[PDB]
């Protein structure tokens, strides 16, 4: 809810 | 219960009001007076609660308790001074009540 | 769209870490002495998440990521910007940030996070302790396990916790001779026969049972004379009885 | 020397089983804790032994106490302007004289609440009375 994830996403091994 | 100072002063007149009816539809109960000059001292207004003492006294002036009480008040709230001054004329008005002497 | 994707993580969480006894802990950890997407998931959320509950799930996992988010929860130091533990933090968390720095054996910031974590923390004086000698004894640094045993067995004022760092310290010394006896199944050797000797002469801990067991009595109550003849009666009869008595 | 050492190191291990046995116990019981004669006295122990009120003598007895705690916790000036004693007093006895009457006044307070804690409450009261009464 703290909507800080504009213009940005998740992060190969994984 | 109270915010503002209005609202204090609202609820001092309410009290004061009971107080000093009781007191004038009978002025003999001498806890009655005790505690209406216990209510002042909650209050912080030592010039009231005073004031209240020397009623009562001036009503009874025979009665221990209420000099008791009344050089207590003084004295917890570190004004010593007063409190000698009613201690003397404690004992200048009652000098064989060796409670007052002791005190 | 974050709080769709938990369920599955926490599923994924129980399926992965579980596919992944108070003698065996020494013997094993004693042995080691002779030499991720789902990390990201949980690391994307953690960003706007917003509380420890979650954060609970995360440190089940994935060590350089779980030090890696933690660095954001933990206080800077003032001219080191060393990771110091908070009390805004629960102490088991504080823990897992601990077993993080431990695991990827970065010594000198697990030392130094050990430092004021003790330092934060009465009551759990027992579970650090014996867990840094958990960190000396999987490392090569055998000797200061017997120094920090030793500098703390003389530093407990009740007997439960007595009784929990002298047991451990008891089966340590017995698993490492029986370790090292068994290693010689010549100068490393000699070093061998060497050791041998010093754990086995460092067992006289079964000698000196009742002056320790006293001794935590004197730290208790010191001006309470019936133990100190109690701690008379315990000398072996030979003029030693001067030097307690002078005591 | 390896089986000597083996043996040795066998029956230490013996004592030790046996030594942290007995420490456990030790610890358990420290959780647990946590969880015609007459011909002999003195005439000193017999005078004392004979020992087992108005306002004036309740007064006294008060002075007497309050002098009791007192010993247990251890200039003048006359105004011409105004004709006025004045008084040196230090004030930590001043706040310490206020500070022991309000908690004394605070202990009778709560005790005699206690005891107040042990048809209707002033008629129960009547009844209690009349019980001191009889």
């Amino acid at each position: 809810x703290x909507x800080x994830x504009x213009x940005x996403x998740x992060x190969a091994l994984t | 219960d109270i915010l503002d100072l209005e609202e204090l002063r609202e609820y001092q007149r309410r009290k004061r009001t009971e107080y000093e009816g009781y007191l004038k539809r009978n002025r003999l109960d001498m806890g009655q007076w005790i505690r209406y000059a216990q209510f002042e001292i909650e209050q912080h207004d030592m010039r009231r609660a005073r004031s209240i003492f020397e009623r009562a006294l001036l009503v009874d002036s025979s009665f221990i308790p209420l000099w008791i009480r009344y050089i207590d008040a003084e004295l917890k709230v570190k004004c010593i001074n007063h409190a000698r001054n009613l201690m003397n004329r404690a004992i200048s008005t009652l000098p064989r009540v060796d409670k007052l002497w002791y005190k | 769209r974050k709080v769709w994707d938990p369920v599955i993580k926490f599923v994924e969480e129980k399926v992965l870490p579980l596919t992944q006894t108070d003698e065996a802990e020494l013997i094993n950890v004693l042995l080691v002495k002779g030499f991720i997407w789902s990390s990201h998931i949980l690391e994307r959320y953690l960003k706007v998440a917003p509380q420890q509950k979650r954060n609970e799930s995360l440190a089940t996992l994935d060590n350089i990521t779980i030090k890696s988010v933690y660095e954001k929860y933990l206080p800077q130091d003032e001219n080191s910007g060393k990771y110091l533990p908070s009390s805004e933090l629960p102490f088991e968390l504080n823990f897992n940030y601990l077993a993080s720095l431990e695991k990827l054996g970065l010594d000198n910031q697990y030392e130094e996070f050990m430092r004021q974590m003790n330092g934060i923390y009465p009551d759990k004086w027992l579970f650090l302790i014996l867990s840094l000698a958990k960190y000396y004894i999987s490392r090569g640094r055998l000797d200061s396990c017997g120094d920090l045993l030793k500098k703390s067995l003389q530093q407990t004022l009740r007997y439960s916790d007595f009784d929990r760092i002298y047991n451990f310290y008891l089966l340590f010394e017995q698993e490492c001779s029986q370790f090292i006896l068994g290693k010689l199944k010549f100068n490393q050797k000699d070093w061998t026969e060497k050791l041998q000797a010093h754990m086995a002469t460092f067992e006289s801990l079964i000698n000196l049972y009742d002056i320790y067991l006293n001794d935590v009595a004197l730290r208790q109550d010191s001006n309470l004379v019936e133990t100190w003849m109690k701690r008379v009666s315990l000398q072996k009869s030979a003029a030693e009885k001067c030097n307690v008595y002078s005591e | 020397d390896f089986y000597k050492l083996d043996e040795k190191l066998k029956e230490l291990k013996r004592k030790r089983v046996d030594v942290s046995i007995k420490s456990r116990k030790l610890a358990d019981r420290e959780i647990q804790e946590v969880s015609e004669k007459a011909f002999h006295y003195t005439v000193q122990e017999y005078d004392a032994w004979e020992r087992r009120i108005s306002y004036d003598q309740l007064a006294k007895l008060s002075y007497e106490k309050t002098l009791r705690n007192l010993a247990t916790q251890t200039k003048v000036q006359k105004d011409t302007k105004t004709g006025k004693i004045t008084i040196a007093d230090d004030d930590k006895l001043v706040n310490k004289l206020a500070v022991s009457l309000q908690s004394e006044s605070k202990k009778r307070y709560e005790a005699r609440k206690r005891q107040m804690q042990n048809i209707n409450d002033k008629n129960k009261q009547f009844n209690e009375k009349l019980s001191r009464e009889s």
